[PDB]
């Protein structure tokens, strides 16, 4: 078993954390969701090999310049997050964060990850949107923006209802694998 | 961390870790709050943990049965010392303030109304100095600390196997050397979170949602220092390269 490591990134309520509790855990927390993460490390087995993969989160770092970098060294995969229900999350990441992590993780895979995806049929986040002259992001929105910045890969999924989480953190031992 | 406290702190929340009487007796609003200060004092306990792993297990260990090179040990582990004694007082504090909250004729049940002014302690006057001062060399020595750690491990085998055994039992696999170093830096920037949270759930009495209004704009403050006093050092960083 090798060591990994994985960093998520993206906007204070991109649901990052949402996503590394729902996956830790192993399931939607039923009586109380936490705050914070600290960190985890996962026992993860893809295409058959054994892997260790470290989890850590830069929420509450999004303010602090000098501070935020000291979650980069020795990263082997960077999570690339933003929230469906939040088209101006995905802007942020072309101009805001992949310079930033360009420069602190040269050659190191990004995965965008657009989080939320059942809220792309909520009736209440249609109608907030539209009264800002908005839509929640289409998929294929997703994949142009994922492709534009050079990532390994676009994927999507609920950290409310489970789905693709499994399969966003397999694909991300992959790719620190590559 | 001692048995008494982790059996207080076992529990996955504050509504799990009362009896089901006492939590039926209250508001749902006491709940959620009472959730979030758990959480608080649960993850300062873990942070506490960490940073004993950091100066009885690695430092004294390092000290007591390898031969490194004189101040090699101090630029692994900068500021521990300082930062043990900071935190295992915060610590005592909060854990005080929850057992004179407890029923009597109880070990579980309580409840804390009174938290802000305590966060206002923390987060200003002397200990707040403390508190920039060592978090400000802490994290100006983080990468220097982690290129030394890869250093000493590709090329000591005594310190290869020290690493290997100390930390090869269940309860270390998340805390490595580089994971201690890195969830000490983290710390900081979670207590804006914690305490904006709290905040949320503290509007019923405004005495409290004044104090926690104030600390949490201390906190604030703290974190700016910190930030704007950081400089990366390196190890063999030339005065050209400082002063350009
Ligand atoms: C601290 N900021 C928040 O938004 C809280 C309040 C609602 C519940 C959750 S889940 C999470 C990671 N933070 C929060």
């Amino acid at each position: 078993a090798i060591r990994k490591k994985l960093v998520i990134v993206g906007d204070g309520a991109c649901g990052k954390t949402c996503l590394l509790i729902v996956f830790s855990k192993d399931q939607f927390p039923e009586v109380y969701v936490p705050t914070v993460f600290e960190n985890y490390v996962a026992d993860i087995e893809v295409d058959g090999k054994q892997v260790e993969l470290a989890l850590w989160d830069t929420a509450g770092q999004e303010d602090y310049d000098r501070l935020r970098p000291l979650s980069y060294p020795d990263t082997d995969v960077i999570l690339m997050c933003f929230s469906i229900d939040s088209p101006d999350s995905l802007e942020n990441i072309p101009e805001k964060w992949t310079p930033e992590v360009k420069h602190f993780c040269p050659n190191v895979p990004i995965i965008l990850v657009g989080n939320k995806k059942d809220l792309r049929n909520d009736e209440h986040t249609r109608r907030e949107l539209a009264k800002m002259k908005q839509e929640p992001v289409k998929p294929e929105e997703g994949r142009d923006m994922a492709n534009r910045i050079g990532a390994f890969g676009y994927m999507e999924c609920s950290a409310k209802t489970k789905d693709g989480v499994r399969e966003v953190f397999e694909m991300a031992t992959r790719a620190a694998l590559q | 961390s001692m048995e008494m406290d982790e059996k207080d702190f076992a529990a996955d929340s504050w509504s799990l870790a009362v009896d089901s009487s006492f939590l039926q007796q209250h508001k749902k609003e006491v709940m959620k709050q009472q959730d979030v200060i758990y959480e608080l004092i649960q993850t300062e306990l873990h942070h506490v943990r960490t940073l004993k792993i950091m100066t009885r297990l690695f430092r004294t260990g390092m000290l007591e049965e390898l031969h490194l090179e004189p101040g090699v040990v101090q630029g692994l582990f900068p500021c521990v010392d300082e930062l043990s004694d900071i935190h295992t007082r915060f610590l005592s504090q909060l854990l005080e303030r929850r057992r004179q909250a407890l029923c009597p004729g109880s070990t579980r049940n309580f409840v804390i109304h009174r938290l802000g002014d305590l966060l206002i302690s923390q987060f200003s006057g002397p200990s707040a100095e403390q508190m920039c001062k060592t978090y400000s060399e802490f994290c100006s020595r983080h990468s220097k600390a982690l290129k030394l750690y890869k250093e000493l491990y590709a090329r000591d085998k005594r310190f290869q196997q020290f690493i290997r055994k100390v930390t090869r039992p269940a309860v270390l696999k998340r805390h490595g050397v580089q994971e201690c170093i890195l969830l000490v830096t983290q710390r900081i920037t979670k207590y804006p979170l914690l305490i904006s949270r709290i905040l949320q759930h503290s509007h019923g009495i405004e005495e409290e949602r004044q104090d926690l209004t104030t600390a949490l704009g201390l906190v604030k403050e703290l974190l700016s220092n910190v930030d704007e006093g950081i400089y990366q050092l390196e190890k063999g960083a030339r005065l050209q390269e400082i002063y350009n």
